[PDB]
């Protein structure tokens, strides 16, 4: 497709999990999923895994080109040992343009058998004669 | 479809794509996508960095009837090649560098 002038670039910082749900031997990572509710997943990315932690600090940054008014991002925390540790699902509007500060999002269950707790700390801001056919 | 995408070079060989990258300057982040010669459903990202040309196979997988693509064994998946290029223009991921300038197609 041609470039879409309505797109913006969102900078997504996946900072930390806080108080995730004996030994507490979870190895958490985040699956970060840019999607369009009407057409499906566009891009899915996995952060690094942190070993044996209930308060993992990923401090990872991911940039997405998005349609602010249509696209959404789903954050899913998994135990790499995958077992579900909670989700955060956000719209991409309104967000400030780029300091601004993080938010501690409540993690939600996805099923009655889910038991999730704690928060996902995130920061999200916007950045400011002819061609031959391919054979 | 990526057939209208200026970075997509279609059915050219590995050798041809290296020749193109060299001829257009062997500059960091210079890249093109093309068909894979070893897999009719795969593509290849050909990318120059530090005067070296690397080829990354972009493999399909099907999740619930829909095809997604990945060059890093499923860690990073894309609904199509346009999403893939938009992403690696903004993020290095496993690549030696971000995608910067596409090679112009050659007749």
């Amino acid at each position: 497709e041609l470039h879409n002038d309505d797109t913006r670039v969102v900078r997504v910082k996946v900072i930390a999990g806080i108080g995730l749900a004996i030994l507490g031997a979870s190895d958490p990572y985040v699956r970060v999923t840019l999607y369009d509710p009407m057409s499906g997943i566009l891009t899915s990315v996995q952060t690094k895994t942190i070993k044996k932690s209930l308060n993992p600090k990923w401090n990872e940054e991911i940039l997405f080109r998005v349609l602010p008014q249509r696209h959404r991002i789903l954050f899913e925390v998994f135990d790499e040992n995958d077992d579900f540790l909670g989700q955060v699902d956000v719209p991409l509007y309104p967000l400030p343009t780029e300091p601004y500060t993080f938010k501690d999002f409540v993690l939600h269950p996805r099923s009655h058998k889910s038991r999730v707790k704690g928060y996902l700390r995130l920061k999200m801001t916007y950045l400011p004669t002819h061609l031959p056919h391919p054979p | 479809i990526h057939r209208t995408q200026h970075w997509f070079h279609g059915r050219i060989s590995r050798e041809e794509s290296h020749r193109i990258i060299k001829q257009q300057g062997l500059v960091d982040g210079l890249f093109l996508l093309r068909d894979s010669q070893s897999n009719p459903k795969a593509f290849v990202l050909t990318l120059c960095h530090h005067q070296k040309i690397k080829n990354f196979q972009i493999l399909p997988c099907e999740d619930d009837g829909q095809t997604f693509f990945s060059l890093d064994d499923g860690n990073t998946k894309f609904s199509d090649l346009i999403q893939l290029v938009d992403f690696y223009q903004l993020n290095k991921g496993v690549l030696p560098c971000k995608l910067k300038h596409h090679c112009i197609r050659v007749a």
